[PDB]
C-alpha cells in the first residue's frame, strides 16, 4: 500500500525492468502483427 | 560509457551505468505513438 | 489485461529477490526492435504511396 | 525477518506499476551515508586511544 | 514462478530498488545505532 | 543533479544499476561492520 506517486517522482522514482519488458514485448508483438496484416493485403 | 567528463555524478565504484526503467519508458512512448500513428495511417488506406 | 511483467529470474539469497532487466539490456532490445519495424513501415508506405 | 522495501510509490498508469528509486538515487544515498560513518569510526579510533 | 537465475545473469538481471533502498537504510540503521552506543560506553 | 549523465539522448540520464549498487552495499557494510567490531571488542 505504498503511497501514490506525485508529477515530481518520475525520474527519481522508475518502473520495474520486468513491467518494463512485458511492455516492450506486447509493443512489438502488435507492431509485427499489424505490419504482416498489412504486407498479406499489399501483396 | 560513463566519464568524469559526460557524467557528473560518475563514482566507478558503482559499476558500469545505464539508462533508467524511466528512460526506457519514456522512448518506448515516443516510439510507440509514432510507430502506431504510421500504421493506423497504413491500415486506414488499405483496410 | 493484466499489466505484462517478463524475463525475470528468482535469486537464491531471499534479500535479493526477484532480478529484472537492467536498463542497458532494456535499450539493447529497444534499440534492435525498431530497426526492422521503422524499414518495414517505410517500405510499406513507398509501396502504398507508389 | 522479512526482507526490507522502501521508497516506492504507485503510478497513475496502471501499466507502469509501482515505482521505485533509480541507481542514481540509490548512489546518492549511500554515497552521503558512508562519510559520516567512516568518520565517525575514525573520531571513536582516537577517543578510545585517549581514553 | 521465475526461473532460478544462474551467475551468468548477474550485471543484465538486477534486484528492485525498493529492495535495495529497504536493505540500505537497514544497513545505516545499524551503523548509526552502533556507532551512539559506542560513543556512550566512551563518555 | 539527476540530469547530467545523458549518454544517449533518446534514452536520458543514465545511473548504476541495481547489481552496482547491491555489489558496493555488500562490501560497505561488511568492510564498516568489520571495523565497529574491533571497537566493540575493545570497549565490550
Amino acid at each position: 500500500g505504498w503511497p501514490f506517486c506525485s508529477d515530481e517522482d518520475w525520474n527519481t522514482k522508475c518502473p520495474s525492468g520486468c513491467r518494463m519488458k512485458g511492455l516492450i514485448d506486447e509493443v512489438d508483438q502488435d507492431f509485427t502483427s499489424r505490419i504482416n496484416k498489412l504486407r498479406d493485403s499489399l501483396f | 560509457v560513463a566519464t568524469r567528463d559526460n557524467c557528473c555524478i560518475l563514482d566507478e565504484r558503482f559499476g558500469s551505468y545505464c539508462p533508467t526503467t524511466c528512460g526506457i519508458a519514456d522512448f518506448l512512448n515516443n516510439y510507440q505513438t509514432s510507430v502506431d500513428k504510421d500504421l493506423r495511417t497504413l491500415e486506414g488506406i488499405l483496410y | 489485461r493484466k499489466p505484462p511483467d517478463a524475463d525475470g529470474c528468482l535469486h537464491a539469497d531471499p534479500d535479493l529477490g526477484v532480478l529484472c532487466p537492467t536498463g542497458c539490456k532494456l535499450q539493447d532490445t529497444l534499440v534492435r526492435q525498431e530497426r526492422p519495424i521503422r524499414k518495414s513501415i517505410e517500405d510499406l508506405r513507398n509501396t502504398v504511396d507508389s
